[PDB]
C-alpha cells in the first residue's frame, strides 16, 4: 500500500489542473490525478421532490439530483468537491505452486 | 478469445430506447425521422407504453 | 439469446398495378406508382384486380375493393415489421 | 455583430428577452432560456484566468 | 441520501412552480396536446368516449393532427385509446384532419366518424376541405373509406371553407349533417340528410350566421324544451363560445336567420371566457357536458395572452350544462369532479397589508384593502361566500401572490360594470379580457375555484363560469382584494386531492 501527495506546484499549473483538480479547485496537498466534481444524490422520483430540493437547472422528474454542499440554495460552481483519488487501498498478489 | 463484450442494443433495443426518449421528454416518438414507426398508446395510470 | 426477433431479413417490393384493365408503371427511386388513363375516364370508381407483391408480402390494398383516385393514394407493404410507402397516382 | 450591437447599444436584454419568447413557440430549445439583466451581456473572465492570476482579475458584474 | 422537506405550510415567498406533462382531472396526454374535443357517447359501453386532435409544438409541415381517443364516464377520470385515425399522405387530401362529428348506427352495428381532411397546399382546381368518413366495429380499429368526398364546391359552396361536420338523429328517423361552410361570401350552416349516412341529399342551408362571421364546430341538440346551438366564434376580435336558443328546430333556424340579432339572453349568449374554445356536448340520457380546450401561453407568461388569437390547443376541459327556467345556460362544475376533492386543508392568514379585520372565519374588507392566504397545492378546490355592501363593489381574486411578487394574476368581478375581468396586476397593471354574467340582487358570491395544476375554473353564484390559463399558480399563495367597494368574506374552505 502507498499514498501519494503533492506539496508544492506552480500557480499556473495548479490553475489549469493539469495534474488534477479539473481546473476548478488546486491538487496542492492531494493526491496525484485527483478529480473534484458534483455529488449525486440519487434521481428525482416526483415533482414533489423536485420542488423540496434546492434549485438547479434543468432539475425534472428523472433526474440526476445533486448535493448543495455550501447550502446557499442553488448548485452552480461552488458545489464541487473532491470525489476521485486514483490510489488503492492495498494491492495484493497470491502464487500457489503444487507438486 | 474476447471475453469483455460490451452490451450494445440491438435494433429492436435502439428503437424501444428512442421511443422511451421521446416520450419521456414529450415529443412525437413518430417523428423520429429515422424509419422508426411506434405503435404504442398509454395504460390506465397515464404511462405510455409500446 | 442474443437474437432479436426481428426478421428483419425480407424483401418488400411491388412490381404490378393493375388499377381496372390498365397498367402502370413503377419507378422505386421515388417509391411511385403512374397509372396512364385517357383524357375521359370515371376515375372515382377503380377496383383493384392483380397487385402481386414480394414472397410473404402484405399491401393495405386488397384485391377487389374499390378506391377513388382523384388524388395521389399511399400504399404501405409489410411482409413482416419491415415496412415500405409507395405513391400511386393516375394521369 | 448583431450581439455585439445590440450590447452596445444597451437595448440587449429586452430585445434577447423578446426574441425568446417569440421564438419559443416555434422552436422548443428556447423553452427554458432567460436573459439575465446584468449579467449575459458579457462572457465571464475565465476561471483558470483568474486563479492562475491570483488576486490580479476581477470577475465581471452579475458572476 | 437523506431527502430535505422545505416548509410549505408557513410561507409566503413566490416559489417557481413547474407543470407536469400528464394531467389527471382537466386530462391532457404525457404526449402532446388536446385540441378541438369531439365528444360522443357510447350506447354500449355506457360512458363518453371524447376525441380529439394530438397536437404538437413542432407540427410537421406537411401532415399532422391525428385523432387520439380518451374515453370516461363522469368527466373526472380519463383513460387513453392511442390513435385512432391516423393522418394521410403528404399529397393526400386528409393529411391534415380537422374537426369532426361521431355516430353509431344499429342497422350495422357500426361507428361512422365524419371528419374533415385538409389538403397541403392546395391547387385552384382542389378543393381545400373535404369530408371524409372512417368506419369501425368496436370502437377501436377504424377504416377509412375511400369512396367518400363530400367536395364543398359540388353544391355551390366554398372550397376553402368546409368545415365541422356535425352529425345528429331525429325522431323522423333521418340523420342530418350540418356543415360549416360559405356561400357566396355569407356564412352558411348547410344541412344534408341521410337515411344510411352512405348517400346524402343537400336539403337547402340549415342556417345563416350573424353579421359575415364564421362559426366552428356547430352542435345542435335539445334539451327538455328547447333546441340549442353551440357554437365557436371565428372571428379574431371574439375568440369565444356563444348559443343560441329556441323552442323548436324550426324557432331555432328562424333566429338570425338575416341579422335578426335575436340573442337568448341578455349577455348575447356568453358561456366562457377566451380561454375556452371548440365546445361541443354530449348528453348520457341524464346529464349534458361540454368539452373545449384551454389554451397554453407562448413562453409559460399568464399575461402572455397574445394578439388576435391565442395559441391553438392545450388542455381539454369538462364543464356540465344548466338549464334554468328560462331556457337559459349555464356552466357548472361536473360532479363527480366536485366530489373527488376529500381532504381539507387548513386556511390561516399570511399578510396583513389592507385596513381589513378578522372575527374568526369572517373577514370584513374595505376598498383598497386586501388579504392573503397560504399557499395552495396542485389540485386545489377553493370555496367561500362574500357579501358585498352594494351592487357596485370591486372584489377580486389573486393568484401567484407572494410576500415578494412582484406581479399577480386577478380576477376581479365588478358589479358596477356587471361583468368579471381577468387582468395582470404588479409592476404591469394590465387587462387580460373579462366575461359578462348575471349579477345577483342579493350582493351575494359563491366563489368556487377548481383548480389542476395551471388551469383553475371560477364559478360564481351558479351564474358565472370562468376559465383560466394560470402558469405558477400552484404550491403559491392566493389573495382576497377590494377596490372600490366593501365586502365581507366567509367560509373560506380549501380541499385537496
Ligand atoms: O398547423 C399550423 C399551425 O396553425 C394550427 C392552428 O390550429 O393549425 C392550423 C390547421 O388547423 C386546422 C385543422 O388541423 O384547423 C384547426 C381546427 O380547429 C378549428 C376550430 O374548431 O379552427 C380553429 C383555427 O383555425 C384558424 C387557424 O388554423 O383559422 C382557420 C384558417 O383556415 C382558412 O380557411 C385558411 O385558408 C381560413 O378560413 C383561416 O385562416 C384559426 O382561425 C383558428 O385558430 C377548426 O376550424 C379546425 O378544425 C386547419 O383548418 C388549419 O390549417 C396549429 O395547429 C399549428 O400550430
Ligand atoms: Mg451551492
Amino acid at each position: 500500500t502507498y499514498r501519494n501527495e503533492i506539496l508544492e506546484l506552480p500557480e499556473t499549473v495548479a490553475a489549469n489542473g493539469k495534474f488534477g483538480g479539473n481546473g476548478v479547485k488546486s491538487v496542492v496537498g492531494h493526491t496525484y490525478g485527483a478529480q473534484v466534481g458534483y455529488i449525486a444524490d440519487g434521481i428525482f422520483k416526483s415533482q414533489d421532490e423536485v420542488d423540496n430540493h434546492a434549485t438547479q437547472e434543468g432539475a425534472a422528474v428523472g433526474r440526476i439530483r445533486y448535493r448543495d454542499i455550501d447550502h446557499n440554495g442553488v448548485i452552480d460552481e461552488r458545489d464541487q468537491n473532491w470525489i476521485y483519488d486514483p490510489t488503492p487501498s492495498f494491492s495484493y498478489g497470491l502464487n500457489i505452486y503444487l507438486e | 478469445m474476447y471475453q469483455s463484450k460490451m452490451n450494445v442494443l440491438n435494433t429492436e433495443q435502439y428503437g424501444r430506447a428512442m421511443w422511451q426518449a421521446y416520450v419521456n421528454d414529450g415529443e412525437n416518438p413518430n417523428g423520429n425521422a429515422l424509419g422508426y414507426a411506434y405503435n404504442w398508446g398509454y395504460n390506465a395510470d397515464g404511462n405510455p407504453v409500446l | 439469446d442474443f437474437k432479436s426477433g426481428l426478421r428483419l431479413d425480407g424483401d418488400v417490393w411491388v412490381n404490378s398495378i393493375r388499377l381496372d384493365e390498365y397498367a402502370g408503371t413503377v419507378d422505386y427511386q421515388n417509391k411511385a406508382i403512374v397509372v396512364g388513363v385517357p383524357y375521359d375516364y370515371d376515375i372515382t370508381r377503380m377496383v383493384v384486380t392483380e397487385m402481386n407483391l414480394s414472397e410473404g408480402a402484405k399491401a393495405s390494398i386488397a384485391i377487389g375493393e374499390t378506391i377513388d383516385f382523384s388524388l395521389p393514394v399511399s400504399l404501405t407493404v409489410k411482409n413482416g415489421d419491415v415496412q415500405m410507402s409507395y405513391t400511386i397516382t393516375v394521369k | 455583430s448583431r450581439f455585439f450591437d445590440l450590447v452596445r447599444w444597451g437595448e440587449a436584454k429586452d430585445v434577447i428577452n423578446a426574441y425568446y419568447v417569440t421564438e419559443a413557440s416555434r422552436c422548443s430549445i428556447y423553452k427554458n432560456a432567460g436573459f439575465t439583466e446584468n449579467k449575459n451581456e458579457y462572457l465571464p473572465v475565465p476561471f483558470e484566468q483568474i486563479s492562475a492570476s491570483n488576486g490580479n482579475y476581477t470577475q465581471n458584474f452579475g458572476w | 441520501p437523506i431527502l430535505t422537506q422545505k416548509n410549505w405550510d408557513g410561507t409566503a415567498t413566490y416559489f417557481q412552480s413547474s407543470d407536469e406533462h400528464g394531467f389527471s382531472m382537466y386530462y391532457k396526454p404525457q404526449v402532446g396536446f388536446v385540441g378541438a374535443p369531439m365528444p360522443f357517447y357510447d350506447p354500449v359501453a355506457k360512458d363518453f368516449k371524447v376525441m380529439y386532435l394530438q397536437d404538437y409544438r413542432p407540427n410537421p409541415e406537411a401532415t399532422y393532427h391525428p385523432i387520439f381517443g380518451v374515453a370516461t364516464k363522469d368527466g373526472a377520470t380519463y383513460e387513453s385509446l392511442g390513435e385512432l385515425i391516423s393522418c394521410g399522405g403528404r399529397d393526400e387530401q386528409d393529411a391534415a384532419i380537422g374537426t369532426g362529428g361521431t355516430i353509431y348506427n344499429p342497422a350495422d352495428k357500426l361507428y361512422y366518424t365524419f371528419y374533415t381532411g385538409n389538403k397541403f397546399k392546395p391547387s385552384s382546381d382542389q378543393n381545400a376541405q373535404v369530408v371524409m368518413v372512417a368506419t369501425s366495429p368496436d370502437f377501436k380499429t377504424w377504416t377509412k373509406n375511400r369512396t367518400f368526398y363530400l367536395k364543398g364546391d359540388t353544391y355551390g359552396y366554398d372550397k376553402n371553407d368546409f368545415r365541422d361536420p356535425f352529425l345528429f338523429q331525429t325522431e323522423d328517423g333521418v340523420y342530418h349533417m350540418l356543415i360549416a361552410t360559405r356561400k357566396n361570401g355569407k356564412g352558411h350552416i348547410a344541412e344534408f340528410t341521410s337515411a344510411d349516412l352512405k348517400e346524402w341529399e343537400s336539403a337547402g342551408t340549415f342556417m345563416t350566421m350573424m353579421w359575415d362571421r364564421f362559426y366552428e364546430c356547430p352542435d345542435v341538440f335539445k334539451m327538455g324544451d328547447w333546441w340549442y346551438l353551440i357554437y365557436s366564434e371565428q372571428a379574431s376580435f371574439m375568440r369565444k363560445v356563444q348559443y343560441f336558443k329556441g323552442r323548436t328546430l324550426e324557432d331555432l333556424k328562424a333566429t338570425t336567420a338575416n341579422d335578426a340579432g335575436i340573442w337568448p339572453d341578455n349577455r348575447e349568449g356568453m358561456l366562457d371566457s377566451r380561454a375556452f374554445y371548440a365546445g361541443k356536448t354530449a348528453s348520457d340520457g341524464t346529464n349534458r357536458y361540454i368539452w373545449g380546450w384551454c389554451p397554453t401561453r407562448a413562453g409559460n407568461d399568464n399575461g402572455n395572452v397574445g394578439d388576435v388569437e391565442p395559441e391553438w390547443a392545450g388542455n381539454l376541459v369538462a364543464q356540465r350544462l344548466i338549464q334554468h327556467e328560462d331556457g337559459t345556460l349555464t356552466l357548472g362544475v361536473p360532479d363527480a369532479i366536485d366530489r373527488k376533492y376529500t381532504s381539507a386543508q387548513e386556511v390561516k392568514v399570511m399578510a396583513k397589508d389592507g385596513n381589513m379585520i378578522e372575527s374568526g372565519k369572517t373577514y370584513t374588507l374595505g376598498e383598497g384593502a386586501s388579504v392573503i392566504f397560504n399557499r395552495l397545492k396542485v389540485h386545489n378546490k377553493i370555496s367561500f361566500t362574500v357579501k358585498t355592501a352594494s351592487n357596485t363593489d370591486r372584489f377580486g381574486i389573486s393568484f401567484v401572490r407572494g410576500t415578494d411578487s412582484a406581479s399577480w394574476y386577478s380576477i376581479h368581478v365588478n358589479a358596477d360594470e356587471g361583468k368579471a375581468n381577468f387582468e395582470k396586476d404588479g409592476d404591469d397593471a394590465k387587462y387580460l379580457f373579462d366575461n359578462k354574467f348575471n349579477i345577483p340582487a342579493d350582493n351575494e358570491y359563491r366563489v368556487t375555484i377548481y383548480s389542476d395544476q395551471s388551469v383553475c375554473v371560477t364559478y360564481i353564484n351558479d351564474q358565472l363560469s370562468f376559465t383560466n390559463r394560470i402558469y405558477q399558480m400552484q404550491k403559491n399563495p392566493w389573495s382576497l382584494c377590494c377596490y372600490k367597494g366593501e365586502i365581507t368574506v366567509s367560509d373560506v374552505q380549501v380541499s385537496t386531492y
